[PDB]
């Protein structure tokens, strides 16, 4: 069956690298042209790349067996022995980390369900600080299945060790650079997004992350190559891939007017022909439609 | 605040022994400690290495024991020969660049 | 084109009523048989019911214009003037609330991005407590677009009024009962799930919510009728519906062994013919496949 | 300057009675006063409420009378049972969030 | 078009494995007969093998994104995340390293442009020490795109992270052995040079590297199969290959006297028929000329 | 045989005036329009001009017999008796200096292999400072075969006199002006590049040199008329020159799209018709192709 796409508008879709709605659609040649994002990566034939999960609820989260301890001078320290978020054992293999593990850098505030032995309480939700990267002095190694988090406290919180699911609360010092997956060593990674033709630029689906910032109030943008609905759409359909890219049309939902034509490369990224120097945003209430297969050298009309 | 320190120069005698103490900071307690030989520094030949425990390890004439209370691992070289002379290193195994301290070993005959 | 289903395993899918992975698949005749869940409701022809959103990042969340104030004896008080989660205006209409608003009861901890006027700080993430239902003394009216939240504080947090996205952090005193949608008055609701034939019971997709509990450590279960991936799958395809129900087969992915057959009613819920009196859980690493259209009175093989 | 205060902990005995005094600031004189039961706080079940007057109101085994001179409304619970134990609240009805104060009630048998 | 060669003299050509002029031309049967050099490898039809670049300025150099930090007891530490020397992204593929990366062993002194934040200074040229191989305790992995370097310093140099081009300054403890390409694991390599007929030996183009040596003052020789001009000559012309080898004559430029006949094998190396046991050097001011195609078994006249 | 050009891309070529890859391709009428560069000068028939060498490893380098001594108040002083870089004697003749000698001005840091008598060391690489020009008070005379370099030192370095090859480490106070070739006297020079037609400007192949700068972090650009690969291409092929110029087309390698047409004058420089006043850069992943011979007055299409 020939590849098709859902009629979903981007503004009603889920971001693939941070669990939030998609708010923006744009091209920006001033940003890095070939990002090596590890989440939100799928081939059109349905092969997931990097750490990309099928469910958007796995994005920028992790699951682990948690071991807690109090360290004087630092506070409550958590050692997370990672597991895949469905409960299957994490085995180091041909990807950077467990599925859905964050693929960006900064200090991430995470939330976990904790059980305490203190009388009068039983189940709580505790916020931990976890440094992702680019470099840390904590020796994070999610590739090996071990990450560390901490929280300032004057005494032990008396937490009970056990299974946890960690969800992201905020990001501090965000950088769109892959984190420390293996204590400074490199890991199997999905390759950089690309290549592009002359004049082609990556189409970006943008959301904004909850952040901690002591001076700047501007929202923190993060981009992904495809909405999560498109990621699971390809994973479910398992289309056969014919050419190197698909010619798509982005049209206004109500009128049908064509907003731009673009190429969905089979490697999982959308390209537009745009020669401008600054960002160019597009309406988020349109829809994509598959036109046909095209070769790599197919020249798009400029937008 | 150096990660690992030792003697800059030690001298032994043929058929004798020498001992080398490599002191390290507390943070490196649970790391493997080793004694390696030759130059270039970071392509040296590891003679003996611990398993990050306090168990004594011996390979041929070289021994190693990590004291994880005083943060000193002690290297012992027995039954020395003149050919044992050269550049050695106290080492702590890590990802990437290892903490290493240069130890020059001279060997001479007994008067 | 004849109705088909994604090959996705339930354990890799997203829950449709609480933003978490699906962990369980079961029937339980001791639970309410005709729940009136407002999220996770879609017809097989693609019509969304109740407050069901397409994106899982909308589930049990809301967006609003936030106004903050300090009230002695209460704390920091938030008045949320609701808006649809994509920014389009919320108009009270033929559903209970904005799309994705919680459809359960209890005390909900929510997180929002807050801006402060304190010198040296700027952007923080603040946890608020918001009572959902079943009844409140707060006059919650999400149907009208106004809800109230609070957090204990000894003084004002010096928050700046502005736009927010609120995501759920934990549930306290959970009840699977619709919340106070309109200050005690009734609202347009999706009908109860059903009806079922004699001996037919609802198939439940289960996750467990982060909860606050001072005594019991047992996980808090919540069920939905379909994975969020299935809701958006039907919403995208707009299938033509022929009969009243679809005969489905749930099979093991690796071996192919048939685990059970079931009926996906065109109204958007799955029924099993089940002769037991107690709960029966099923493996979550299987897949659903459509067999054919069947009439309402079609008799299933018992489980 | 809390809007409404009371005892944090009260104890009664089976078939006996207990009384609870809820004090409030003058501004809440002409508001309805109530006594509610259970947690979560703001989904508690109102057992009895005044009509913003000084009339005594009795519903089942709970009574309430508002003293609008001393700004205290008094709750009385009669014929106590073990099932009466739990968390209660002094309450003042307003639009939105009510002034409320937590009262823990313990019930035991007669020795 | 029949294959021809430039008349350029070896003494006026560029070395293909160390960026220096060619100083010697010789055969030596006492050296390893079948070296697996990764630079300076090209087929006569123009196919580049291993990490061989076309431009001589890429030879024994690398380009990277540099991350700096100070570590007491070690010095200023550089982490080089490799990139191809033209700025295009380096992706681990069907060769050992980025094009032009050193294919020998020892401790390499490299030079990079560094920016500092120290007041009164801005741009400097900094020498780093980088271990290549044969084995290291550093986990060098140019195949994955990450290598580490250091330089002794008593305090931080306050270097700014950024892009660099690294050129070789000197070699210490040189060994003509492929370096540690992948943290001890194997990588795709160009095969050993060969095979040769009985009595045939490899013709070596020799230069001498800037070196560090505390006792021995003798120059450090390094050999390559072809001058860099011949590599770019074959890469540019894309000749059609007929037989297994080309018969060459090395003649004096001024008089024309024939110095030796040799076979240019299609795999990109030259063989001479030489029965001696010690080294035999040849004048470097001669010229090569193509005579005709010959089969693999063509027996050369002895030199 | 008609002149043709290799399909080599500029970004994969070697710069002809500084030993580095080519990073930029541009025209800039605000720069000196008729530069008298002495390196990187060749006729299309293969005739080398000025000090231009065939091998790129000779570019901005020199060879000498070195004499070292310590002078209190100055430091270690080096007297270099220049020699041609292949070892043949340098004779002052019809050019400015030995082949490959730097043709720009500023303070050049050079590196040479030095042997020491100090116990514990033997072979080192020593960095010297050498003033090139435009004017010096040290009497540099590379035309005569004698230049001086020095490095500050508190005591003698115990250097041994001997043969050296000097390679450039960094440039300080760079000026694209010919250096002091003969102690202030004039020397035989390659003529200025030109002439051009009205509206024609020189095409520049640009790299950036390792520099010393205490305030400005902007890269230091240097331009040349042709890539070093083109110089060796004309020197090796020895084409017959017919007209005054060659019509060339610069096309993108992947698509084939024409970027501009230009004139390669037989005197060894490329012209584009460009009426702008500021710089105009071009993509570096194209290739040049020969169209035909044209007369000097052939009018190009504007770019
Ligand atoms: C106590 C918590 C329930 C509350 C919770 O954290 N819910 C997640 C959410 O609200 O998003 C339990 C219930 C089910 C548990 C998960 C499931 O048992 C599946 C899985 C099993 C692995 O052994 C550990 C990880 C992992 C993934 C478990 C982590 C902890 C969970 C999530
Ligand atoms: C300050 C925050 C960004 C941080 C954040 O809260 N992100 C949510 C998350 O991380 O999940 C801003 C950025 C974009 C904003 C949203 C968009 O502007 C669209 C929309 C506009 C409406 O006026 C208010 C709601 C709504 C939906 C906005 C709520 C607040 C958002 C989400
Ligand atoms: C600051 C230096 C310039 C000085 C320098 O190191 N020149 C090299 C030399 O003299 O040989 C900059 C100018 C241009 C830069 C290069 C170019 O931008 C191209 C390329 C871009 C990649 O992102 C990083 C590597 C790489 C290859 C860059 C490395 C650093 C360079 C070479
Ligand atoms: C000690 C150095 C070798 C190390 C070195 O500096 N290599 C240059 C590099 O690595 O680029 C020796 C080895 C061969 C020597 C060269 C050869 O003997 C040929 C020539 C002879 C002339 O009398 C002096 C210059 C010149 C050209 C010599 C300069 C110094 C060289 C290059
Ligand atoms: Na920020
Ligand atoms: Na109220
Ligand atoms: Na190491
Ligand atoms: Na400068």
């Amino acid at each position: 069956r020939m590849v098709d796409l859902p009629v979903l508008q981007p503004r009603l879709c889920t971001h693939a690298r941070w669990p939030a709605p998609i708010y923006g659609l744009l091209v920006d040649p001033s940003l890095p042209s070939n990002p090596q994002w590890q989440n939100g990566r799928v081939h059109v034939d349905g092969t997931l790349l990097g750490t990309t999960p099928v469910s958007g609820s796995w994005v920028s989260c992790f699951a682990a067996e948690a071991a807690y301890e109090f360290q004087s001078g630092t506070g409550e320290v958590a050692t997370f022995t990672l597991i895949e978020q469905d409960g299957s054992a994490y085995v180091p293999g041909d990807r950077a980390a467990p599925l859905g593990y964050p693929d960006f850098s900064g200090q991430l505030e995470i939330e976990v369900q904790t059980e305490t032995t203190k009388t009068g309480d039983k189940l709580k939700v505790t916020t931990f600080e976890m440094i992702l990267g680019p470099t840390t002095n904590v020796d994070q190694a999610p590739y090996q299945g071990r990450v560390y988090a901490s929280l300032t406290a004057v005494a032990s919180l008396d937490l009970v060790d056990g299974r946890v699911r960690a969800v992201p609360r905020s990001i501090y010092g965000f950088q769109d650079v892959i984190p420390e997956y293996n204590d400074g060593l490199l890991v199997p990674l999905a390759p950089p997004i690309g290549p592009f033709l002359p004049g082609e630029v990556l189409l970006r689906f943008r959301t904004y992350m909850r952040q901690l910032d002591t001076a700047d109030a501007a929202a923190e943008a993060i981009d992904c190559a495809l909405p999560q609905e498109f990621i699971s759409w390809f994973a479910s359909n398992a289309f056969t891939v014919q050419s190197d890219a698909l010619l798509l049309r982005y049209r206004n939902t109500l009128t049908g007017q064509l907003l731009f034509e673009c190429k969905l490369y089979s490697e999982g990224y959308i390209a537009l022909s745009y020669s401008g120097s600054g960002p160019l945003t597009f309406p988020t209430d349109g829809f994509f439609e598959v036109v046909s297969w095209v070769p790599r050298l197919f020249q798009l009309a400029s937008v | 605040e150096d990660p690992v320190t030792g003697p800059e120069e030690v001298s032994g005698q043929e058929q004798g022994s020498l001992t080398v103490q490599c002191r390290y900071t507390s943070g490196w307690k649970d790391y493997k400690k080793y004694w390696c030989q030759g130059v270039p520094q970071r392509s040296c030949k590891t003679l003996v290495e611990t398993d990050a425990s306090e168990q004594l390890v011996k390979k041929n004439r070289v021994s190693i024991r990590d004291n994880q209370r005083d943060f000193i691992f002690t290297v012992t070289m027995e039954d020395l020969r003149m050919s044992d002379a050269g550049i050695y290193w106290c080492g702590i195994t890590k990802g990437g660049l290892d903490p290493m301290f240069k130890v020059t070993v001279n060997i001479g005959p007994v008067p």
